[PDB]
């Protein structure tokens, strides 16, 4: 998902 | 706490040769997931400390990477093709084993992994 979490989630 | 120190990309303590599967491992199979929209989160080690998960490296104990995976193969590390086929393997093992079962990454993974077996089938 998101780049700032490395497509990890929480 | 800390990141651990990357894998191994390089060493010239163990003998090197080019073989017509790595090529295509290079070339085809690490060129194809490469180049996928769903790559990014794949394309370097996992950093620990800058994307807050401190649980990782207590939970993931054989880390692996596309990064690490494409200068294996641009440093000849791999003598026979099921290495890097394990390390691919690994990758995918350490994103389902981490990540939960409903989460985009394990499905950004498994349409990876859907590819990479596809491409395997066709090894030289």
């Amino acid at each position: 998902a998101r780049k700032s979490t490395g497509g990890k989630a929480p | 706490s800390m990141n651990p120190p990357p894998p191994e990309t390089s060493n010239p303590n163990k003998p090197k040769r080019q073989t017509n599967q790595l090529q295509y491992l290079l070339r085809v199979v690490l060129k194809t997931l490469w180049k996928h929209q769903f790559a990014w989160p794949f394309q370097q080690p996992v950093d620990a400390v800058k994307l807050n998960l401190p649980d990782y490296y207590k939970i993931i104990k054989t880390p692996m990477d596309m990064g690490t995976i494409k200068k294996r193969l641009e440093n000849n590390y791999y003598w026979n093709a099921q290495e890097c086929i394990q390390d691919f393997n690994t990758m995918f093992t350490n994103c389902y084993i981490y990540n939960k079962p409903g989460d985009d990454i394990v499905l950004m993974a498994e349409a990876l992994e859907k590819l990479f077996l596809q491409k395997i089938n066709e090894l030289p």
